[PDB]
RNA sequence: UUAAUG
RNA sequence: GUCUACGGCCAUACCACCCUGAACGCGCCCGAUCUCGUCUGAUCUCGGAAGCUAAGCAGGGUCGGGCCUGGUUAGUACUUGGAUGGGAGACCGCCUGGGAAUACCGGGUGCUGUAGGCUU
RNA sequence: ACAGUGCCAGGUGGGGAGUUUGACUGGGGCGGUACACCUGUCAAACGGUAACGCAGGUGUCCUAAGGCGAGCUCAGGGAGGACAGAAACCUCCCGUGGAGCAGAAGGGCAAAAGCUCGCUUGAUCUUGAUUUUCAGUACGAAUACAGACCGUGAAAGCGGGGCCUCACGAUCCUUCUGACCUUUUGGGUUUUAAGCAGGAGGUGUCAGAAAAGUUACCACAGGGAUAACUGGCUUGUGGCGGCCAAGCGUUCAUAGCGACGUCGCUUUUUGAUCCUUCGAUGUCGGCUCUUCCUAUCAUUGUGAAGCAGAAUUCACCAAGCG
RNA sequence: UUAAUUAAAACAAAGCAUCGCGAAGGCCCGCGGCGGGUGUUGACGCGAUGUGAUUUCUGCCCAGUGCUCUGAAUGUCAAAGUGAAGAAAUUCAAUGAAGCGCGGGUAAACGGCGGGAGUAACUAUGACUCUCUUAAGGUAGCCAAAUGCCUCGUCAUCUAA
RNA sequence: AGUAGCUGGUUCCCUCCAAAGUUUCCCUCAGGAUAGCUGGCGCUCUCCGCAGUUUUAUCCGGUAAAGCGAAUGAUUAGAGGUCUUGGGGCCGAAACGAUCUCAACCUAUUCUCAAACUUUAAAUGGGUAAGAAGCCCGGCUCGCUGGUGUGGAGCCGGGCGUGGAAUGCGAGUGCCUAGUGGGCCACUUUUGGUAAGCAGAACUGGCGCUGCGGGAUGAACCGAACGCCGGGUUAAGGCGCC
RNA sequence: GCUUCCGUAGUGCAGCGGCUAGCACGUUAGGCUCAUAAUCUAAAGGUCCUUGGUUCGAAACCAUCCGGGGGCACCA
RNA sequence: GCCCGGAUAGCUCAGCUGUAGAGCAUCAGACUUAAAAUCUGAGGGUCCAGGGUUCAAGUCCCUGUUCGGGCGCCA
């Protein structure tokens, strides 16, 4: 059977990218965590107080509490029979913000831009995102040369 | 003496090499992987066929020495001792292993390293014979002779490229002519216009 | 291993950093008139043989050695327990090793 | 005390 | 146009050689009384300003190496799902989407935040 | 006045009594621990994932190899310099880590996490929360905080053991420590004892019985979940047949053989597995007796010889008769 | 002698060699007794053994496990008794039997009783010599035996084989 | 009427629902406990929520492939070098003075690889978001943090409904709880083994628990799942006779 | 095959990481002897089986390799 | 765990708080023609390690580390 180490199988996760060791950067420090801020999580082995497990690797949560040096995040795991929403207490250094949240936060903001927009013209506006459709009929202009015949190719061996 | 071919014919494992946890293996009978005049330039072989393998099976390093010697014996008849240069392209890494049975039985079954055989994929390069442009039929009955020492289905193809080269013959007399390409023993060197200009002042100084 | 004989260490009762004299635990002289004791030997007193089990796979062959840390002030004189992990040898404050000596 | 051979 | 001090992203910023630096600056530089530290004022610290761009540094160049970004490789290798497809097998072909990486050939060679100068 | 008897106490005591003689296991036994843990891989790019799958490691060690702060840069290579040389000491240049961080491996680390110095004991006390194993229970390990006392640094801060992933142990009993703590029984004092809290003495079969064999004199309840014999799949091995042709055959690859290699058939051998059978399928030989196969020893008919005759080899139709 | 699968090489047997006991004893039975069997006995006896007629012998070893002897010269050693301070429960000290250790014997007690090299003037064998080790290293006899894997050992005889 | 974790048996009908041979622990491996699957009893709402699904954005990988003119471990062969050194000589007393070399070394190449190598790097996949529990305002409290009615958190009082992707479906929740804890087969990936109707895994579906048409035969294959019947039509298979 | 052990001058042995490897014999040289022996005095001689690792340091400790020697090989 | 013995020069053993002794061994002088046999002097003591009492300790006292000899066995 498998070990239950802390640390089996992690060769390739927690370590660092090519030409990307050293001295961790400072803006990733220095970066404000607020709380209910959708937050993923990414392994890193430069600093080894306060990382992740493995199976939280990759994993997406949000902030429930923020202390000196770490945040605790309340991330989503699938043990075996349900998915519990567990809490997990992460150093800063495993830490990135989702830009998922960034997004839904700019449609909103455009959203409510287009809402306050056109209340007294009176014109109604679709808001809600619509999926790529069946795209609408177009004249293809074959100015001047005819379409080029492609013929396939015989077989030859390279080898 | 070993096992026939039968048994380990088709690629059935990981590749496993030998390495540092693989110790105790005994050597391959393959170790000479070129012959002929090997001390040549790549002007005097303009001729080259390939041996082309047709099947995603295991080539056993005994039989590229048996093939090895059988076009070795037709070369040295047919063109001298100095008039072709044969490249077995196939190096056997694969160590494989033997279960010999003397009671355990199953249990505890791990192989000992018997021996080394050579991963061969489909549309893969044997053997690779560069000669005179005369002699052509000859060097497709050598790779023909020498067919019959592997296993399962090969073909012979008499290679575009000059010799033991990535580049084409009916380019190779205009690009050694324009001092792209030097003749560097077997291969040959190629120049690009990347380099320093006074590597281009040494070429043409 | 090495330890001091002297640990400048939190005290219980004054509530500060204070010396405390470092000597080795060992085990007390096992009272005839405990509990456990009487027990056993009213249990083990008349016929039936050996009543309670006797251990005998006796497997790891280090202790957890402990150190009696008594408090230096005379006022205090406060003691308490302090665990370390195993370990085969052990000493008590002897040949503080240097740093870059000949060998012979 | 030891002291064999040609 | 550009520098100094503190920085962000950490090679488009690195490395080898060559050329030019007006002004402020940055430095090289002059000494050990005091603060300080060494075998040694070489490092560190202190007190300065005779000389200098020689060097660091700044900018630029090399059919430069590296690095970054595209084409080619190539719809190639590979791969989700499918078949009473093939073949003795090995493996291969097709339907349905998705889709690489070397060698090779182009382009580029730091942007920027705060404060304070210089070119008055 | 001792043998002796009655009762205690110590020794001896399979003469006798009771009981035990672990587990996994390509049957069991022997051998190993795959029984408690850790690293790389298997593992199929979140996680999880098995075999007596592979390579290994552990029951330690450290008064520093823990915690700060400062200063340096390592392994290696080149050039040199009295003894000095492949190697003793010094200097210069290059040197992204090719060294070191105690160990097995992996990750990580350059004005550091390495080396050397200066000071210390955050390897101290106390609640709670969380991760890992997981049933979402413990133990062990760790993660952020909080309340105090502290160390270092000028300070930011760092530290409540080891740069991270392993180095360890329930109830009951015993021992030590702590509170001007509780009970010790009708009340009061003092020993003693029982409590509460924190360590320690251990169960390695590591969620933890106190445990030697033999039975061919054996027994009982079961199992084809499991061996010994037949039949199954498979064919390593045993036997048999082809392909290529370096050579043997005075001359000549193939009259007859045939290396180096390779492709197949058979269940007349041994293996491999455990599918059938343990509310029984009588275990090896020999005697007798019937039938079948050809991979043909002889006989019928034929082709080739290194077939002059004779004798003998190779191949075909061929199992009728021996 | 295994009644009902083994009539034998097994058991027994005489011969041989041991051990204990002089009776308040040796061996043994019995819940118990001033109990009982040997014993209506007394070392030419009883009880416990091993081997197995006659002839010839009975090699070496007490390292190990047994058995036995000797004992204030004595390390340990329980209960009872003695001293001890405490208010007492008490703990401490001294004294301290048998048996264990210490010191001899015993193998017709259980049992056990080697290895590697060189060496004779053709070659082999090698008497002989060197070395390591135990408690000696298997002596006299015997043997491919009922005992020998290799083994259907080698030679001779008995056979055509 | 000793015990048995071990065999054998266990007595009427219909209807409805419907499994598992798996996690962890146990002197545990023929057995239990515990989760998982199952049934029954309900309750709280409806006439917003949820999804074995896709899309739009946004993170993760280190497998397939590829690479050794990039690191590590291998590994094959020719070129050009200089004294960086040396084995044999040669003209030298000797001399980096000269000389043909042959060896390791260096520089540009070249052939073949790696489950325990990797600069790159897929397909499939795994998280999160796609709104009322959300925005925009105004003000109080704090013993926390603080050049600064600074920052953060918690309270209030209002204003915004175009239910802020596609499709589909009534949802949430609490007890009691049997049986199971021997599995097997199949496209693909894959460990050991020469291979096995062999042993052991990953995804999913079947058999077990399941009839029916076909494969002559048949626990697993293809189609397709089943109340009792009539008309029609197909799937998979066939259409000489049976 | 499994578990175990050994491998040191010429020969048989020892050896507690830090030696000049130790004892005996053999060998050679010198005395004694008429010679020989024995005896006496001197001396030579170890690839520490092989590779690697730990170590400041390895004949030993750790790993594998090549030699060698015993114990097991079982009921059916 | 309790009790009692020893650990001292290369080796075996004594040692009553005030140059550590006896024997074997080595070296150096006699003897013999010479070794060996036998005399003579000399060298060699971490008194197991540390602490305590005393003016002074190998000795007295505990604390630990090795080595026997017997007892005792509820995690
Ligand atoms: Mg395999
Ligand atoms: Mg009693
Ligand atoms: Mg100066
Ligand atoms: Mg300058
Ligand atoms: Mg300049
Ligand atoms: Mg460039
Ligand atoms: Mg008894
Ligand atoms: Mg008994
Ligand atoms: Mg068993
Ligand atoms: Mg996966
Ligand atoms: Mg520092
Ligand atoms: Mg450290
Ligand atoms: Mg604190
Ligand atoms: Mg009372
Ligand atoms: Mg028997
Ligand atoms: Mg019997
Ligand atoms: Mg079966
Ligand atoms: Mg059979
Ligand atoms: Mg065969
Ligand atoms: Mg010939
Ligand atoms: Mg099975
Ligand atoms: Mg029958
Ligand atoms: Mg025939
Ligand atoms: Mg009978
Ligand atoms: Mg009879
Ligand atoms: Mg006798
Ligand atoms: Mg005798
Ligand atoms: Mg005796
Ligand atoms: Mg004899
Ligand atoms: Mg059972
Ligand atoms: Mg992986
Ligand atoms: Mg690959
Ligand atoms: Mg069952
Ligand atoms: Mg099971
Ligand atoms: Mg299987
Ligand atoms: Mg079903
Ligand atoms: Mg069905
Ligand atoms: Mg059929
Ligand atoms: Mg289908
Ligand atoms: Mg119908
Ligand atoms: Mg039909
Ligand atoms: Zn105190």
């Amino acid at each position: 059977t498998n070990t239950k180490g802390k640390r089996r199988g992690t060769r390739y996760m927690f370590s660092r990218p090519f030409r990307k060791h050293g001295v961790v950067p400072l803006a990733t420090y220095m970066r404000i965590y607020k709380k209910g801020d959708i937050v993923d999580i990414k392994g890193m082995g430069t600093v080894q107080k306060g990382m992740p497990h493995k199976c939280y690797h990759g994993k997406t949560g949000r902030v429930y509490n923020v202390t000196q040096h770490a945040v605790g995040i309340v991330v989503n795991k699938q043990v075996k029979g349900k998915i519990l929403a567990k809490r997990i207490n992460v150093r800063i250094e495993h830490i990135k913000h989702s830009k998922s949240r960034d997004s839904f936060l700019k449609r909103v903001k455009e959203n409510d831009q287009k809402k306050k927009e056109a209340k007294e013209k009176g014109t109604w506006v679709q808001l809600k995102r619509q999926p790529a459709p069946p795209r609408e009929a177009h004249f293809v202009r074959t100015n001047g040369k005819e379409p080029e015949l492609l013929e396939p190719i015989p077989y030859e061996f390279m080898a | 003496g070993r096992r026939p071919a039968r048994c380990y014919r088709y690629c059935k494992n990981k590749p496993y090499p030998k390495s540092r946890f693989c110790r105790g293996v005994p050597d391959a009978k393959i170790r000479i992987f070129d012959l002929g005049r090997k001390k040549a330039k790549v002007d005097e072989f303009p001729l080259c066929g390939h041996m082309v393998s047709d099947e995603y099976e295991q080539l056993s390093s005994e039989a590229l020495e048996a093939a090895r010697i059988c076009a070795n014996k037709y070369m040295v008849k047919s063109c001298g001792k100095d008039g072709f240069h044969i490249r077995v392209r196939l190096h056997p890494f694969h160590v494989i292993r033997i279960n010999k049975m003397l009671q355990t039985g199953m249990r505890g079954a791990f192989g000992k390293p018997q021996g080394t055989v050579a991963r061969v994929h489909i549309g893969q390069v044997i053997m690779s014979i560069r000669t005179k442009l005369q002699n052509k039929e000859h060097v497709v009955e050598a790779l023909r002779r020498a067919k019959f020492k592997f296993p399962g289905r090969q073909k012979i193809h008499i290679s575009k490229k000059w010799g033991f080269t990535k580049f084409n013959a009916d380019e190779f007399e205009d690009m050694v002519a324009e001092k792209r390409l030097i003749p560097d023993g077997c291969g040959v060197k190629y120049i690009p216009n990347r380099g320093p200009l006074d590597k281009w002042r040494a070429l043409h100084s | 291993v090495n330890v001091p004989k002297t640990r400048r260490t939190f005290c219980k009762k004054c509530g500060k950093h204070q010396p405390h004299k470092v000597t080795q635990y060992k085990k007390g002289k096992d009272s005839l008139y405990a509990q456990g004791k009487r027990r056993y030997d009213r249990k083990q007193s008349g016929y039936g043989g050996q009543t309670k089990p006797i251990f005998r796979k006796k497997a790891k062959t280090t202790k957890k050695i402990v150190l009696r840390l008594e408090c230096v002030e005379p006022n205090c004189r406060s003691k308490r327990m302090l665990a370390i992990k195993r370990c085969k040898h052990f000493e008590l404050g002897g040949d503080k090793k240097r740093k870059g000596q000949v060998i012979q």
